[PDB]
RNA sequence: GCCCGGAUAGCUCAGUCGGUAGAGCAGGGGAUUGAAAAUCCCCGUGUCCUUGGUUCGAUUCCGAGUCCGGGCACCA
RNA sequence: CAGGCCUUGACAUGCUAGGGAACCCGGGUGAAAGCCUGGGGUGCCCCGCGAGGGGAGCCCUAGCACAGGUGCUGCAUGGC
């Protein structure tokens, strides 16, 4: 039963692509495009688009039509003969699944996951505590490595902070979906009564990308200036250029420096700051770069949450997709896959 | 190849051919048409068989050619006699295929018209330099 | 840039005529409490910054470098 | 759990069709399960000694309504 699903999250991107393809490839038979360097190429890269989209539509066709005719249940000699056929054509279908997981700008590398915890106090951290647990066992039944960046307790019971980096091929495209509040429902152990409480914790997700940390200003954008010195001294601080002042170019910013008498060592001195108020102008950028580049799904609140756990009457809720799972003493051991093969679905559906 | 001022050599595919993919589109942008080379052209590559079809074109401004079809370029009809698809990555000394001596003697019944020689042996020789460009070993 | 002092467990500090590596906190196990903290028992924990030398052998004694904390950069 | 198989299903009732209606005994391939395949032959209601089949236990193939769950909910419940 397996298979009437996946061979239809295909056929509703047909007519979306087919219909445009045509007015498309109406284009290129006529040179009149071709004048502009730029504009046709970039007819050329939609058109051989037409790649994924003039062969799976080719492909996919023959696997829905040579496989629902003749297959009955009950072992005959056209059955188990006719198994094998699509046995490495259904272990094949898999490769139009890694085409929406694949073309984000940066799923390649490994992943980043900071499970905090939130709103329920002292269970919430125990929940943030089973959270980290059920992402531990999922990055290594794939067979991926980790690598607990950090981890720390706190005063009751649960967590405080949680930084692993998880590694293997295409890692942050698996944990991506599954990045934001994920709320818990269940009779709170942390009561006497143990009434039904209600648990928040937030899950974020960021790639490693960029590592190093180099900021060598060569003095090709540099104007440097020798004013005449300012304040007490002599004959020679009427005489002499000491005052100096570094002008950074391309961004307007101008050190000066006269605690010295001489123009060698208070240029050297005037970029031995520069150096440092540039170290943290353009470091203040990797961190408003960053800050607007993870995305906004964190309030923690209620009223956002992107999965719902609950042990009382049993079950999981997606509330992206919509759907219900009922083993959620189950998911809690790393079996994700589905959850992310929809919300990979879900998410990279409305772009 | 024939005359000049309009014309062009494609290796159209097989089976199927109408769209822009291989040259479709290249043909029309030095003069061609949509309704000459599609349908009442396939009556060679019907009978061809597959792979490639190295037939050419001649523009007249009129819908006129001389649609000369030609022979499976030496490239593909190798892929035959070794079996590989593409040849090498790179060639040389290392190549995922193999081809004894009578092997390029197999093709002989293939190209004969115009390569130059009517002959197989005067003919042959001149592959053999084709088997050091996409690889394929010579068994010796 | 000169002169003076330092880096030793994850943290903060002691220490040897050269051959012994130590204290408090953290961390791990157990114990109490219903459960936390506090309290009690039981442990582990290091190229003594890197690079050379003398010595029978250096964490310590000299040479070089890197970083850190200070004092100095005056007269015109 | 991995693997080999069975799907009217291991069992309860009941319906419909020709088989078939107590029934006991081999062979073959497979690790086994199961699938295939070889025989004696069925008292009986009984026009009727009979050709036949009405025939009740009742087994076999096919079809239907169903069977099955140690899957969840012990803050949905009984009972203990």
């Amino acid at each position: 039963l397996a298979q009437r699903l996946e061979g239809l999250r295909g056929y509703l991107d047909i007519p979306q692509k087919e219909t445009r393809l045509k007015e498309l490839e109406r284009r290129l038979e006529d040179p009149s495009l071709w004048n502009d360097p730029e504009a046709a190429r970039k007819v050329s890269q939609e058109a051989a688009r037409l790649r994924r989209t003039v062969d799976t539509f080719r492909s996919l066709e023959s696997d829905l039509q040579g496989l629902l005719e003749l297959m009955e249940e009950l072992p005959a000699e056209e059955r188990e003969a006719l198994k094998p056929e699509l046995e490495e054509a259904a272990k094949k279908l898999d490769e139009l699944y890694h085409q929406t997981l694949l073309n984000f700008p940066h799923a390649e590398k490994n992943a980043i996951l900071t499970i905090q915890p939130g709103a329920g106090g002292t269970e919430a951290c125990d929940w943030a505590e089973m959270l980290l647990r059920m992402y531990t066992r999922f990055a290594e039944r794939q067979g991926f490595q980790v690598e607990v960046v950090d981890l720390t307790p706190g005063p009751e019971a649960g967590i405080d902070y949680a930084q692993i980096l998880v590694k293997g091929e295409n890692a942050y495209g698996l944990l991506s979906p599954e990045a934001g509040v994920h709320r818990l429902v269940r009779p709170s152990p942390f009561d006497a009564s143990g009434r039904r409480h209600t648990s928040f914790a937030g899950v974020e997700v960021i790639p490693e990308v960029d590592e190093e940390v180099e900021v060598v200003l060569k003095p090709e954008e540099l104007r440097i200036d020798v004013m005449r010195a300012s304040g007490p001294g002599g004959q020679g601080v009427n005489t002499t250029d000491s005052a100096v002042r570094v002008v950074h170019l391309p961004t307007g910013i101008t050190v000066t420096c006269q605690t010295t008498r001489s123009q060698i060592k208070n240029k050297e001195l005037a970029l031995k700051i520069l150096k440092a108020r540039l170290y943290e102008l353009e470091r203040k950028k990797r961190e408003e770069e960053l800050k607007a580049l993870r995305g906004e799904v964190r309030p923690i609140e209620w009223g956002s949450q992107i999965r719902s756990y609950v042990l009382d009457k049993n079950y999981v809720k997606d509330h992206r997709t919509g759907l219900m799972r009922h083993d959620p003493e189950n998911v809690l051991d790393g079996d994700l896959m589905d959850l992310i093969w929809a919300g990979l679905e879900w998410k990279a559906g409305r772009r | 190849m024939k005359k000049v001022v309009a014309v062009v050599k494609l290796q159209l595919p097989a089976g199927k051919a109408t769209p822009a993919p291989p040259v479709g589109p290249a043909l029309g942008q030095h003069g061609a048409n949509i309704m000459e080379f599609v349908k009442a052209f396939n009556a060679a590559t019907a009978n061809m068989g597959d792979a490639i079809v190295p037939v050419e074109i001649t523009i007249y401004a009129d819908r006129s050619f001389t649609f000369v079809t030609k022979t499976p370029p030496a490239s593909y009809l190798i892929r035959k006699a070794a079996g590989l698809e593409k040849g090498a990555h790179k060639p040389g000394r290392e190549k995922v295929g193999r081809i004894t001596w009578e092997q390029v003697l197999e093709i002989a019944k293939q190209k004969m018209p115009d390569l130059n020689t009517t002959d197989l042996e005067a003919a042959a020789r001149m592959i053999a330099g084709s088997a050091r460009s996409m690889g394929v070993e010579v068994v010796g």
